């Protein structure tokens, strides 16, 4: 057994409830944490979210940045900035983006605004990689 | 001399079946240490350890040619 | 140590942009979520 | 601005930031950002600190509430995180800065 | 030569147990930083511990019935 | 001496396959725990692992044609 | 002939320890950096190490008594 | 003896291409697990994989010139 | 042959201690890269590697046992 | 015997070239995976791949004048 | 006989240098991949990559001390 509490600034999802196995889409590639998984500290990226749930059914979710926490005792918390199922986003709309991202890319020189760019590539490029 | 070193020469090629042996405790191993991170087990990860413990046996069949072929 | 890092980015910074692209690709039925999400009311006082 | 006002003639010198237009829409972790932000671009690197709010509790009851903020990231590596394993010196100069647009919200929420 | 090649080349056949003595602490090893990761010990990767130390042996065993060909 | 030395030449030449017997199992074992890490694997990686693979049975075909100049 | 190629088969069957040796700094290693992740030190996990170093061992004792036969 | 033993000796001068074979593996094996963590494919660890593949494939050369040696 | 064979059987053996020496470091490799992971660095992790070090050389310490046996 | 021996002597200590191109693999291979963590490409851990190189191949010059001595 | 085993019998323990070249190549990759995860480089680590490396290269000088035995 392992408490899991996961959330967002404007809705709740887990709190302290029985769950086997999460995935988490990490900086350090996807990390997967089981129930007495080892004490790893490690910040989010743009992907997806793997909650394996108690009866054989496992709810995914999406994610735009933020931390997942493991620790000494068998209990598991992750938060993200703006998390949204896969239920309500749009495959259309992500191209669009991605398209006029990879286009201001070779249109930007200055060192601040080539990673300001990049990183809303990386964002809805993560935008396929589930719908 | 034709029947002597035929027999000598069939036992060097039997040792190029430890590179198929020590290949597949990587092949198996790096998919432990993968599924361990999880948690495509069947299909993707596992279906890509088949792939390559056929292409680390297949240095070890072909090995296993070289050496029947000096004794039969 | 990644790309925004050295570009003067920090990790807020990166997670500011990160949840922007996906408040843009919503569709409109929880786009009014949107308003209510993302602030920007702040002002800054530098003396 | 109303601690700019309340509690500045008393320390008027030892101002670092100021932050107005707080109650008038009600806040985001977007407004917790830009006060992450101002934070570590202020040439002051931070031993400790601590954060002071009013928590609720009922429609009539509260109680002011410190939390304090190990946000240096050369406190962010003690003895009691030698238990855990698997970090970098720069994955906690990620986190730390996370945890700390959090608590902001959640002080300001 | 008849009994002197049979002598020295079951010898060389009994280098093909190298490889399945370090493929078996391989799969041996990737199963202890693996279950290190935790939690799913018994059955899924303990139990895939036992398909990776057979297909290992499988050369060992392949090449210990070469080096007793030549001995018998 | 001519002919017998040909037979106990071309086998120690077949020992030679152990270097891209577990080679294979080293590289295609690398994409098996890069995968893992996700997402890239159609293209980027799995296409570099048959790059890693041809780069590895290279080896493989300058040693086995090396011992099939010994034989005929 | 008889007495030479005992010498000669005995040598060649000591190159099979190259993998129980190898083998078993391969399990020790991923224990020695299994344990670095923690906890499961006096238990669990340092209990798979002796497990490990056994099997590594198992050819290492199959092997040593093929060049302990072709000696005495 | 001249013409015998010169044929036995280029043979096991290919076994020492074990060893680049092995190695071009574990070097475009990291390189497969590098863009994995990723994004400098085609800039820094791709560059300096070819500057790998290059220092373990010339003990693979410098290894063949002592078997093309033997031959001619 | 019998004055011969014990000179040409004495060498092969010292082809054991390949496993010795890779062993030893992959075991300290695994140690450093363990206590790179920190902190136990005196006794625990680094107390483990002389008890690596040693399950390592007793591979190679039987292997030079056979070489010094037919020798001397 | 003298001038035989000798020929197939130089093929066996060329063997030692194994271990100077699987070496330069691990090592331009850790320094490629260790890379893709960042950002210490030059001066420090690509300088020490200069020294990891240099005690790499070490084993292989002393290795090539160990047959260059059974040679010339 | 008497004088040819000699000389095929240094070539052997020659062939014994290729598991310290390989273990000079994981303790120094090992250090290369345990000194990116920071920040101890001097002393620690790299200080113990010599202690490391000395116990790897044991190995190589006891091998090659064997095969100038046989040669002087």
């Amino acid at each position: 057994q392992m408490s899991f509490t996961f959330a967002s600034p404007t809705q709740v999802f887990f709190n302290s409830a029985n769950v086997r196995q999460v995935d988490v889409p990490t900086q350090t590639g996807a990390f997967g944490i089981l129930a007495a998984h080892v004490p790893t500290l490690q910040v989010l990226r743009p992907g997806l979210v793997v909650v394996h749930a108690e009866d054989g059914t496992t709810s995914k979710y999406f994610v735009s940045s933020g931390s997942v926490t493991v620790n000494a005792d068998s209990s598991v918390q992750l938060l993200a900035e703006e998390a949204v199922t896969l239920d309500m986003l749009d495959l259309g709309a992500a191209k669009a983006n991605l398209e006029k991202a990879q286009s201001e890319l070779l249109g930007a020189a200055d060192e601040a605004t080539r990673a300001e760019i990049q990183i809303r590539i990386e964002a809805n490029e993560a935008l396929v990689k589930a719908l | 001399i034709d029947t002597a070193a035929k027999f000598i020469g069939a036992g060097a090629a039997t040792v190029g079946v430890a590179g198929s042996g020590a290949g597949i405790g990587t092949v198996f191993g790096s998919l432990i240490i993968g599924y361990a991170r999880n948690p495509s087990l069947k299909q993707q990860l596992f279906s890509y350890a088949i792939l390559g413990f056929a292409l680390s046996e297949a240095m070890g069949l072909f090995c296993l040619m070289v050496a029947f072929l000096i004794l039969f | 140590v990644a790309y925004w890092r050295q570009a003067g980015l920090s990790y807020i910074r990166y997670s500011q942009i990160c949840a922007k692209a996906v408040r843009d690709a919503l569709k409109t039925e929880f786009k009014a979520n949107a308003m209510k999400t993302s602030g920007s009311t702040i002002k800054i006082v530098k003396v | 601005d109303k601690i700019r006002s309340i509690l500045h003639r008393t320390h008027s010198d030892q101002f670092l930031v100021t932050f107005k237009e707080v109650g008038r829409r009600p806040p985001t972790f977007g407004d917790a950002s830009v006060i992450a932000l101002e934070l570590l671009n202020s040439g002051y690197e931070f031993d400790e600190g601590s954060i002071i709010f009013n928590r609720f509790r009922s429609v009539i009851s509260y109680k002011t509430e410190e939390k304090p903020i190990f946000s240096l990231d050369t406190i962010s590596s003690a003895e009691s995180m030698s238990i855990y394993d698997d970090i970098d010196a720069d994955v906690l100069r990620n986190y730390q800065e996370y945890s700390l647009a959090n608590i902001i919200y959640y002080s300001l929420k």
